[PDB]
């Protein structure tokens, strides 16, 4: 799927 | 426990030469700035200043919340050095991702009730003096703080470490699968953005009105307050509406609209820098509060 | 810092009279609003009256009649006429005042640019 | 400096700001304050910047 990596 | 397999939509979104090298640095400038601010700042407050007031509360656990963020930062800072590749395990990944979201939503809550205070405090002084004691302010400050844990609470349930199988990639983070993620990003929204600056814009207006309605009858200091108080909610306003947009940008990505890479590379690509932007300046204010007040400056400039 | 220097305070018969004045000390500027605290024996503080600057005034209910607080802009002194002292009336009445700095910025840290006395203490007998 | 231990406590602070009796009696907020009653009465002044007294009997 999407990973959203960012930290917030 | 367990390290979850999964494949990436569009992986190679952000991952760009000069952000691996730009946001560690500007990464390590907040962590080094904001820890010997912060500290100063509640050196000044507590031990020199012994809290005497319940803005002097709001004030101390604002400081502390965000020296709290400013600890887990260097997790972040090598971790997007790296490529965005995760060393650190499972455990880190939640905490530092609870205490990014924890910091959030803890300092707008506190700017909220700071902004009660003072409407309280100049408007209606003598009625609201004994009604704002020393013990409604710390009381206040434990439902803050329980409150915004109970906000990232998602974060510490649903933030994981992923292998992702088509990059040979170890990352922490959400993985969206539909699946209803867009809670996440709404509570960042109106929860924590759209709630609190219709509070504190009303609190600070109202102050703005009474004292013009008191100056026009001299008129038929003060006169400076006005620019501070307009920098007070542009100050607010313009360091979170980047990050606060561009995530309104990403859940149309996470299940809708939007159903390209190259605009979920611009997505991801901007996200740091707004990031960067809200916590520089979010690490500042108690900082930028405290030198309000005369006393203070004067303690805090002598300490240096 | 801002001082508040009360007299008139004692031991009164039930339905006499009394006069309460507070006069603030130090501040170069005026002071903004001030008003009278009286803190019963047991119980809570209490909001007695107060007055502004302009001319605004605000009794308590329980007050309401009895009491009569005015101000001096010249030297600013606050005075309390305390008419038909009744039983109810047997406090410490502390002093307070709103005073701002020169340029201010309506933040402070330190005392909320609130200002309090020592009190007087009075009993009616 | 205290002394005075109907009667009135004095203290006069040598070398400021919240000078107080002391539970708290009454606090104010040469710089000399003057003030089951039975106890030793202490004057305090706003290390943590409160300075304390010997404190008087009454
Ligand atoms: C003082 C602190 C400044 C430290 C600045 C740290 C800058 C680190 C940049 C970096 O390590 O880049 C990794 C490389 O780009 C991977 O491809
Ligand atoms: C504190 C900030 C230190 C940054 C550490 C870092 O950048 O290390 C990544 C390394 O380049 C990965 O091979
Ligand atoms: C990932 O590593 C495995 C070996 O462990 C290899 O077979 C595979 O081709 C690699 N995938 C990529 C995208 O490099
Ligand atoms: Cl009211
Ligand atoms: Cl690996
Ligand atoms: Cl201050």
């Amino acid at each position: 799927g999407r990973v959203y990596i960012h930290p917030i | 426990d367990g390290i979850k397999r999964i494949q990436d939509d569009c992986p190679k979104a952000g991952r760009h030469n000069y952000i691996f090298v730009m946001i560690p640095t500007l990464y390590s400038i907040i962590f080094v700035v904001g820890i010997f601010g912060n500290s100063l700042v509640v050196i000044v407050i507590y031990f020199y200043m012994k809290l005497k007031t319940v803005a002097s509360v709001f004030l101390l656990n604002l400081a502390l919340a965000d020296l709290c963020f400013l600890l887990t930062l260097p997790l972040w800072a090598v971790y997007t050095a790296m490529e965005y590749r995760w060393p650190f395990g499972n455990y880190l990944c939640k905490i530092a991702s609870a205490s990014v979201s924890f910091n959030l939503y803890a300092s707008v809550f506190l700017l909220t009730c700071l902004s009660i205070d003072r409407y309280l405090a100049i408007v209606h002084p003598m009625k609201s003096r004994l009604r704002r004691t020393m013990l409604v302010a710390k009381v206040t400050c434990i439902i803050i703080w329980l409150l915004a844990g109970l906000a990232s609470l998602p974060a510490i349930i649903h933030r994981n470490v992923f292998f992702i199988e088509n990059t040979n990639i170890t990352v922490c983070a959400f993985h969206y699968e539909s699946t209803l993620p867009i809670g996440l990003g709404l509570t960042k929204n109106i929860l924590g953005f759209l709630f609190p600056f219709l509070i504190i814009l009303t609190s600070y207006t109202l102050i703005w009105k009474a004292l013009k309605k008191a100056y026009d009858l001299e008129d038929n200091r003060n006169d400076d307050i006005f620019k501070i108080i307009m920098a007070i909610v542009l100050f607010f306003f313009f360091s979170w509406i980047p990050h606060q947009i561009f995530t309104f940008l990403d859940v149309l990505i996470q299940l809708g609209i939007i159903r390209d890479c190259r605009i979920a590379d611009i997505v991801d690509t901007a996200m740091p820098i707004t990031i960067c932007i809200a916590y520089f300046n979010n690490c500042l204010n108690p900082l930028f509060y405290g030198f309000l007040g005369k006393k203070f400056k004067r303690y805090f400039l002598q300490l240096l | 810092q801002v001082q508040l220097q009360e007299s008139g305070g004692g031991l009164v018969q039930a339905g006499g009279s009394l006069r309460l004045s507070c006069a603030a000390s130090g501040n170069i500027f005026d002071v903004d609003i001030m008003g009278w605290y009286r803190q019963a024996p047991g119980k809570e503080r209490e909001l007695v009256a107060s007055i502004t600057d302009g001319g605004s005034t605000d009794y308590a209910d329980s007050v309401k009649g009895r009491f009569t607080i005015s101000r001096d802009n010249a030297k600013n002194t606050v005075y309390l006429q305390m008419n038909s002292l009744k039983p109810e009336d047997t406090a410490v009445y502390y002093c307070a005042a709103v005073a701002y700095p020169d340029i201010p910025t309506y933040f402070d840290y330190d005392s909320d640019n609130f200002y309090w006395g020592q009190g007087t203490q009075v009993t009616v007998s």
